[PDB]
Formats: structure tokens, sequence, C-alpha cells
RNA sequence: ACGAAUCUCUUUGCCUUUUGGCUUAGAUCAAGUGUAGUAUCUGUUCUUUUCAGUGUAACAACUGAA
RNA sequence: AAAAAAAAAAAAAAAAAACUAGAUACUAACACAUUUAAUUUUUUUUUGUU
């Protein structure tokens, strides 16, 4: 699809879901010229770009490359994206996908620089929780939740899974952040000790904000 | 200038591939 | 008194002497202590340069890397070689001690690893690639990813390098950069010479491919450079569209 | 019991003896590791 | 009355210094002798006529012949090279290469 | 040990807005103290404390404990 | 052993194939892999007995320049590395010692990496298919971008 | 071992028993030999268990073991964790040669 | 001795330079 | 040709701290080791006859007889 | 501050290899004093008496 005029969202047979942006070097040019020029005629291309054509006739044929913008792995095969301008009067425009095995999900842009930080911190908290509990147990046996995968119930690291075919870029997993609601208060206040920042109550506020206000 | 996305799973995948028969919880 | 004491032949000594620089650097301050350490990289004897290189890694973790790093990036300019390895070795240690952080500090060190992988003598190209192994694993998934193509473009020509300590350090780097880039964007460099006529060029690429295939078996499957004509059988179910 | 003199430690004597003269042998062995004054002289 | 002995000490700091420190001192002086005191300049310093004029020091510490593009570990090695038959040739080749143009 | 690398009265008696006696006093989630007229007027412009610049959310308690410690008799 | 003229006819990009590709055990496959959409050629310094990095360019490489944002932190002046103490005066320093050598400011150092230099990113870096060949020098290429824009 | 080339690992299917490290080799990853940031316990095969052999450090296999052995975080990211039994079999060139010279 | 007095003389000259440029800067402000 | 001025050059001549003193040289004191591995100078030999095999990306190199 | 011009020779796309010995820098948190309380060098023609 197109989220935008310079960018694109996609899927794979294998489950990846990615967003590709076209570079600004190409945006200045495509903005300052009339399309008839591209095929033949004079576009003034920087010294470098041509030398990539001659040095690599196969790769740089076009001659620019998208910069991968997001990548993330959801084990379904995404059939349709639907870019919505809003969901239920929400401000943040979402793009809601739907998969083969049956699914719906959404990618919501986070417009803050402030939120993406917090949510980031919460994904990092819950991501290795099964490791943290385990280190506290080991060191509390040394001097005075038994399995290493206790909190994840299976061995998998998160980033290793959600990465899979290729590493995640900017997509922060909001379905992991949402297990934080399901823990007992003892465990929540245990995990949250890692943040100099706000208390459990404010985490839960933040996590819950997305369904209420953003969709 | 980037794009930061947040993922949710609204409705979970429904192809049920495995089953088991017992008594798990009382 | 400690900085003289790590000449000792024992290890547990050398190891505890370095740990107590963190306890002092936390106490008094990092910059008073660094200048003590950096003056000691000029020294010839290897234990002393490695055991200082550890301590600068330890002072970085405990007092924060932003305090240490520009003093180390400056010391790298000195024309003596033993300093320039000791400043690259110290940076390896300090990026495995601050595990996750490391993302904040990239972009600054790409130019410092620029001169290292470009440099003539074979040991710099060994220690900077030993920085990349630590810097790639734990900064993967961040979204830098364009610093690791830069850092990759400089490594691959070292694939032909011999020496045993040099070549395993470079393979470790190439194995680690695979996780910053992904097997696909990384494999583009490796398909070409995977056959090749040269028996040598061929021999060197196969090592790298073997390391990749172990970490990724089902993760390479989308990326193989195989077409219906290029092989007899292919698989007809990869072209199917519903 | 070797105390064998490489062509470097021969070349450093003739430069040391030129500098320090022949009666300062204690100083010549300062420029020259592995070797004492009685060995240098 | 221990003045009878005849040894003493100055009241400043802590004397002997550390074996590693002696090597640094000794390997500078040895490279001063064999060098016959000349200052061999760094490669980046933007040129005190040199005794010869080809030998330098790279951005690292090593010595290099800029004709022959050889790298040297020590002054002792260099004097081997300057007295060698390869560093002889490259002077003759530059000899001819100049004698064919001005 | 201070690291650069990394009967106190905290109650002003006159306002920070009125610069006058506290009347119909107000408490925030801080130890901030204002008049009922004070705090309502600051939110007409400012999002946060007139002092901390922390988030007040317009949240204001009746501060009677102030009038207490502003009594000569306390409570 | 197909002549390269025979081998260049198979390929959608005949300009990559070279005289030696003819001798590969499986050239038909090699020519098709090499000409695949995004494969990047093997670095060219094989067949060179030189050891990849050899002098002639490396003789004149400049020592190091700190990135400008870091150079703002003033360390360049406090420790002069380019290009002293009697051994007695050094051993007196171990016993005394002297404090506050650098006089660096902690708040300034932190901000360079975080607040001010948050988004500072290196000027050129490299692109997907740029391998570093031995004689290339990036210090020219970086300036040539800087040159074209300002003039 | 990372720096000593002659020593041969086991690389068989790990059982349920935990490897042990002597006081001297304590705190080390058996793969990269680093002292930092452990993650997972090691697990060694049965045929490295049995009698006296089971107790000895899984690195030097000489001294007796006490603490558990963990894989460091970086060795669990790459996957070198699960290759196999991370136990050194031979005593190696370095250890022998010191031994005979001393006597 | 040679080195020590050299370096000390360098220090003294630096101090002079410092005071001079002080006086110039204060002059630039009229004082 | 010659009286003769000025710049340039060689030589003779002139020359710089050409070592601060003194005594019983004023006295006395000094280098760790082992396992694995690479880098870098110099010395010595070959650009020199054909073909057949081994070998190499191609050389080279190696192997036979006129 | 500041105020032009005009009289129809050259150009260059920027020493090895082998042999044999010697010389010096350097690389691996390489190893350098603990090692020993469950467990396989302990080997002989079987031969310890209420
Ligand atoms: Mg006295
Ligand atoms: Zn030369
Ligand atoms: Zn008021
Ligand atoms: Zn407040
Ligand atoms: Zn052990
Ligand atoms: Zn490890
Ligand atoms: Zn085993």
């Amino acid at each position: 699809k197109f989220l935008d005029e310079a960018t694109v969202i996609g899927a794979d047979r294998y489950g990846n879901a990615w967003t590709l942006r076209s570079p600004p070097e190409c945006e200045k040019i495509m903005s300052n010229h009339d399309p008839s020029e591209l095929s033949n005629g004079a576009i003034k291309y920087p010294l470098d770009v041509i030398t990539l054509q001659q040095k690599l006739p196969n790769t740089y044929d076009c001659k620019f490359k998208f910069q991968l913008l997001n990548h993330f792995f959801v084990n379904d095969i995404i059939t349709d994206f639907h870019i919505l301008d809003s969901l239920s009067n929400s401000d943040r425009p979402g793009c809601i996908y739907m998969g083969l095995q049956g699914t719906v999900g959404c990618f919501i842009p986070l417009l803050s620089k402030g939120n993406v930080f917090m949510m980031g911190n919460i994904e990092n908290i819950m991501a290795e929780a099964d490791d943290t509990f385990y280190l506290d147990y080991e060191s509390r046996k040394k001097n005075n939740i038994i399995c290493e995968g206790s909190c994840s119930i299976l061995g998998r690291d998160h980033q290793e899974y959600r990465s899979y075919y290729a590493p995640v870029r900017k997509v922060i997993d909001g379905d992991l952040c949402e297990n934080f609601l399901r823990l007992s208060l003892n465990e929540q206040e245990f995990l949250a000790k890692n943040l100099k920042s706000v208390q459990v109550e404010d985490i839960i506020q933040t996590i819950n904000e997305v369904r209420t206000n953003y969709m | 200038d980037e794009l930061y996305l947040y993922h949710l799973t609204l409705k979970k995948q429904t192809n049920f591939v495995h089953s088991c028969i017992g008594h798990f919880v009382d | 008194e400690l900085l003289e004491l790590l000449k000792s032949t024992n290890k547990e000594i050398r190891r505890s002497a370095n740990a107590t620089f963190g306890f002092i650097a936390e106490a008094i301050g990092p910059h008073d202590v660094l200048v003590a350490l950096l003056n000691n990289l000029k020294v010839q004897e290897r234990q002393l340069r490695v055991c200082t290189a550890v301590a600068i890694g330890i002072v970085a973790k405990v007092c924060g890397p932003y305090n240490v790093l520009p003093v180390i990036m400056n010391e790298y300019t000195t024309p003596e070689t033993n300093v320039q390895n000791g400043v690259l070795k110290a940076m390896s240690f300090m990026f495995e001690y601050i595990g996750n952080m490391s993302k904040d500090y990239i972009y600054f060190i790409t130019p410092l690893l620029e001169d290292a992988l470009t440099d003539r003598d074979l040991v710099h190209r060994q220690t900077a690639s030993n920085v990349i192994t630590h810097l790639a694993l734990n900064c993967s998934g961040t979204g830098h990813e364009d610093a690791f193509i830069h850092l990759m473009n400089l490594l691959i020509p070292n694939i032909f390098e011999t020496s045993p300590h040099a070549i395993m350090r470079i393979l470790e780097g190439l194995e680690a950069l695979s996780q910053a880039l992904g097997p696909g964007l990384f494999m583009n460099y490796i398909w070409a010479g995977l056959f090749h006529p040269a028996k040598n060029v061929r021999k060197a690429f196969w090592r790298v491919y073997n390391n990749m295939y172990v970490m990724y078996q089902d993760a390479m499957v989308p990326f193989y450079p195989v077409t219906p004509d290029n092989n007899e059988e292919y698989i007809e179910e990869l072209d199917l569209v519903l | 019991k070797g105390g064998v003199w490489t062509n470097v430690e021969d070349q450093i004597l003739k430069a040391a003896v030129q500098k320090y003269g022949t009666h300062q042998w204690s100083k010549v062995a300062s420029l020259l590791q592995k070797k004492t004054a009685r060995q240098s002289e | 009355m221990n003045y009878l002995e005849g040894v003493g000490s100055k009241k400043g700091g802590g004397g002997i210094a550390s074996e590693s420190q002696f090597n640094l001192q000794r390997r500078k002086e040895v490279e001063s002798l064999l060098s016959k005191g000349e200052n061999v300049p760094y490669t980046f310093q933007d040129e005190q006529v040199r005794s010869n004029p080809y030998i330098y020091k790279n951005h690292s510490g090593k010595l290099v012949c800029k004709l022959c593009n050889t790298m040297h570990m020590s002054w002792s090695s260099v004097e081997r090279h300057l007295g060698g038959k390869k560093h002889g040739l490259n002077v003759l080749r530059r000899g001819i290469s100049i004698e064919k143009s001005s | 040990l201070n690291q650069e690398w990394n009967d106190l009265e905290k109650i002003p008696f006159k306002c920070t807005l009125c610069k006058e006696d506290y009347k119909s006093p107000v408490v925030t989630n801080c130890g901030h103290y204002f008049c009922g007229s004070c705090f309502a007027k600051d939110m007409k412009k400012g999002t946060k404390c007139f002092i901390c610049h922390k988030e007040t959310h317009g949240s204001a308690k009746v501060a009677s404990d102030l009038q207490k410690m502003l009594n000569k008799r306390k409570s | 052993k197909p002549s390269l003229s025979q081998l260049k006819s198979q390929v959608p990009y005949p300009q990559i194939i070279e005289w030696y590709d003819c001798d590969a055990r499986y050239p038909g496959l090699l020519a098709s892999i090499k000409c695949t959409k995004n494969v990047i050629p093997v670095p060219s310094h094989w067949q060179s007995k030189k050891e990849y990095l050899s002098g002639r360019s490396l003789l004149g490489k400049r020592p190091f320049e700190l990135p400008d944002i870091i150079k703002k932190t003033n360390i360049e002046q406090m420790r002069s590395t380019l290009p002293e103490k009697s051994l007695k005066e050094a051993s007196r320093a171990r016993v005394q010692p002297k404090m506050g050598a650098l006089d660096l400011d902690y708040k300034k150092l932190h901000d360079v990496f975080f607040k001010i230099g948050a988004n500072w990113k290196p000027d050129h870096l490299l692109c997907f298919g740029d391998v570093y060949y031995e004689n290339r020098n990036l210090f020219e290429e970086t300036n040539w971008k800087r040159m074209v824009d300002h003039k | 071992s990372r720096h000593q080339f002659d020593l041969i690992m086991c690389l068989k299917q790990p059982g349920v028993q935990t490897g042990l490290l002597c006081e001297k080799c304590d705190g080390k990853c058996p793969i990269c030999d680093s002292y930092v940031r452990p993650k997972r316990k090691v697990r060694v095969c049965e045929n490295c268990s049995f009698g006296k052999q089971a107790k000895n450090c899984i690195i030097c296999n000489l001294n007796v073991g006490v603490n558990d052995a963990f894989y460091c975080w970086e060795c669990c990211r790459l996957g070198k964790d699960k290759d196999g039994c991370p136990r050194i079999l031979n005593l190696g060139s370095n250890r022998l040669d010191r031994h005979f010279e001393k006597k | 001795k040679a080195t020590r007095k050299i370096r000390e003389r360098m220090l003294e000259e630096s101090k002079r330079i410092a005071e001079l440029q002080k006086r110039r800067e204060l002059k630039q402000a009229g004082i």
C-alpha cells in the first residue's frame, strides 16, 4: 500500500510486515522535476550515484533504494492492509491488517517522542522479565520462577522471535506490553523498580491509553 | 523524521492446530 | 599502588585490582583516575596494557561512558601503536559491560572504527572487529542499521585474511553483523564468491556461509538466489498465488 | 652461561663507548639490557 | 647518632620507580644512540635538513622508507635497509626517472 | 560525596500570586499552597506549578491544615 | 569450457562476466548467481599478492580527527596528543599525587552525547554496495559532497 | 576454549545435569571465557557424568567443581548455547608443558 | 635540571601571556 | 686594453660552551618464565633451450627425455 | 575607503618469487601455585589358622 506519498507498507508470504521509505535524495529530485525527464534527458545526478551504476549494474539499476523504515514479524500471512484515517474519532490514523489464519491487528503510529520512549522502556521491562526473576532467584539462593523461561513459559527471547527473518526496526510490540496488566501487583511493582521513572499506576495508565484514546 | 509504530493484536489467530484431552485445573 | 601491582603473575590478583578501580572511580571521580590509566598504555609489557584496557572499561560502566569516551577517543590520536590498540581494546570491554546502552554511543565511534579497519597493520583490523562483535549483538534491533552497513563495507575485504587470531575475530564480527543487518541484506555480499573459480576465494566465503547456515537455517530460505531456470527442479509451489 | 652478543648489542656498545668512554662501564650497561658491566667491558 | 653510617635520603617522594618505567627510558636512549640523535619526522607534519631524507614515522609509531615503501621495526633494521641492495636500486630508478625530466 | 558526573519553613506565608495572606487556601499534589482565587487563575495560562512546574492537573485540596499552621493554635 | 562470448549471452547483465568466470567448475550457475538482482561482487583484491593493504596509499594517512561535536567538549586542548617528566619527578607523582588534571566539566560531556548531539549522525557513511577498495580515500569523497552543496 | 586451540569440546546432546566450575575458573562462560553477564545454566551430557569425572570443572577438568556454570548473554544471543555439551576433554598443551617443567 | 628549568620558564611565560591578554580584554571594555 | 664601482662564487684567514670545580673512578645498585600464533628488515639462488604429465582462477611451481 | 579589461610552447586520467639463516616488534583478560576425602597403574604362579 501507501501510508503516504513517499512511503509504503507491505507483507510477505513468510509473515514479515515492513514499511519502506524512499530516500530524501530522491525526494528533492522528484519534487524539482517533471517526470518526462527521468527516462531520457537531463537530470543532474550527483557524481557518486552514477559511479554506483557503473560499478554495480545489477543492484543499483534504478537508481536509488528504499531505506527500510520498519520491519516486524507476525507469524500470519497478511492479506489486506487497510489504512484508516481514524478509528472511532481517534486522532492517530491507524493501519489495520488482517491475516490468513484469521487475525486483525493494527499498526498505530506513536506521535510523541515522549511516548515512544516510555513504551520502549516498558517493552524492555517485560521483555526479559523471565531473566530478571531468574537472576534474583539465583542470587537469593547464593545468599539468604525456578525455570529460566518462567515468565515467558517457553524459552524464547522476544527480540529473537519478533525479529526472525530480519531485525525489528521501529515497531514496538504492544501485545507484550499488555501482559503487564495480567501480572499480580507484587510482580508489577517488582518489574517497575528498574525505572527511575514513574510508578506502576502510571505504566498501567500508559499501556491502557492506546485502546481508549488511540482506537 | 522516522516512523515509530505500535502493534496490537486485536483478534487472535484462530486456526487451532493442536489439542489435548485431560483434566487440567480443578 | 594497584596500577603497579597488576604486573603480578597471579590472576585473581589482576582481576580484583581492576575491579577496585570501579570502586574508586565511583568514590572520587573518573577523570582523576583515567589520566593515571592512560599514562600507563605507553608501557610495553602486555599484561599491563590489557589490564589497563579492562579498567577503562570498568571506569566507563560505573561512572558512565560519556565521561570516559571523549578522553579515550582523544587518546587514540597519539601516534604510538600500543596506545591505539589499547584504546580499541578498552572500547571492546566497555561495550560488553554496558550491554544495552551502547546504542547512544554508536555514530560517534563509526569514525573511530573507520580508521581502524582502514589501517595498515593487521592488529587494528582485529580489535575494531572485536568491537563490532560486541557492538552489533546488543545494538541489534535498535534501528541504527545504516552504521552497520558502513561497518560492513569495511570488513568484507578482510575475509581473505590469514593469521589465526585475526581471522576468528573477523568471523565473529561477520557473524554478529548478520544480526544487525539480517541474513538477507548480509547474504548479498556472500553469494557471489560462494562458488567462484578461485578455490581460495571459494574457500573463504564458504566459512562465512557455514557460520550463517548454523545460526539461520530456516531464516535463509526466502533469500536464496535460485530461479526456475537456474536449477533443474526448483520448487513449483513458491510461485503459487491465491 | 651463554651471555652471547647479538649484532645489535655489539652495535650499541660501540655507540655507548663512543658516548660514555671506557671507564664509565656502569653506564654502558644501563643502555644495554641482559648485560652487566663486567660483561660489557 | 646514626650519622656514623653515611647513607641518607632526600625528603621527597617515593623513590625507585617501576621496572616498566625503566624500559621506556632505555628503549628511547637506545634509539637515540643508533639514530645518532637525529629527529626523524612524522609523516603528517608538513616539512632542518634530514641526514638522509627518506625515513619517516607513520601515523602509527613505525618507521617507513618512503621510496621503498617498507616498514621497519627499529633503527637497527633501518640501517640494514639503508645499507641494502633494494634501497640502492630505488635511488637509481629515481635517479633515471629524474634524469629523463626536469 | 557529591557526584557531578551522574525547623525549615518551606511554606511562604504571603502568596506567590497574591503576595498576600492565604485566603481560602489550596493544596496540590505537591506541598504547593495558594488562594482559591490564585490556583484557578494560574491554570488560565500555566499548565503546571507556579513553582515546580510539575503537573497539577488542576487538582486542588482545601488546605485547612494551612490555616491550622497559620493559626497561632495550629489545628 | 564455454567461451565468454557464449557465457555473456545467457546473462541479463553481460558486463559483469570476466575472462576467469569461464573456468569455474559450474559457470552456468556462477554467471546466473553473479547476475542475480542484488548480489555484490567478491572484493577485488584477490589475485593480488600484495596482502590487501600495502603501502602506497597507507604511507600518507592522517592520524585521526575527532568528530566536531566531541571536539566542542574541549578535550583537544587539555590533553595534547600530537605529536617531559624525569623519572624521579614521575615517581614523586605517585606518592603525592596531584588531583584535577583534566578540569573537564561533567554536565558538558553528557549533553554532547545526549542533548545537543542527540541526532548527530556522521556525514557520509556508506551505501549498500560500496566495498572499500585499497586505494580509495574517503576524505576526498566526503568533501566533494560538502563542496557541491555550498558551491 | 576461546584462546587455547588444542582443547576439544564434547558437543553431544545435553542431558539434565548441570556443569560445575572450580573456584578458580568460577564466573566464566565455557564458550567465550568471559566473566560478564550470565544468562542460562549449562547442561552437560550423561557420558560426561558418571564417577569422579562429573565433579571436575568443565573447563580445566582437573580441579573439583562447586558452582554452576552459566552461558553469557552474548553466547545465548548467537545460539552457541545450544550447540552441545560444552565440556573440555583433553588437558591441553599448555597445562601439560607447565607441569613437566616444574616436575 | 635543564628540562625542569625549561618547562618552568614555559610556565612563567604562559602566566605572563595570560595576564597580558587579561589586560587587553579589560581595556577593550574601557577598564 | 686600462683606472674603476656593485651583485654572485671558490680559496686563505677569523671562528663559535672547544664539557663549570673538588674526594675514597666521591659511593652504591640493576635482565622473570611457559604454551600457541602472526607481523617486519637483511643475506643467498632464479626472468634461460622444446615438448608430455601433475598443478593453478590464469600463471607459477613440480615431474621426464633431445 | 574602494569605480575593471582587449594590440590576432603544452598533456602523466594521480621489481617479484624461491631458498636458507639471521634481526626486531607484536598478538590470545592465553598459562604462571595451589592441586588431594567417595571411585580404577596397584599387575603374579587362587591360597591367612577354633
Ligand atoms: Mg643528608
Ligand atoms: Zn628504501
Ligand atoms: Zn492568594
Ligand atoms: Zn510543585
Ligand atoms: Zn576450572
Ligand atoms: Zn560466552
Ligand atoms: Zn559431554
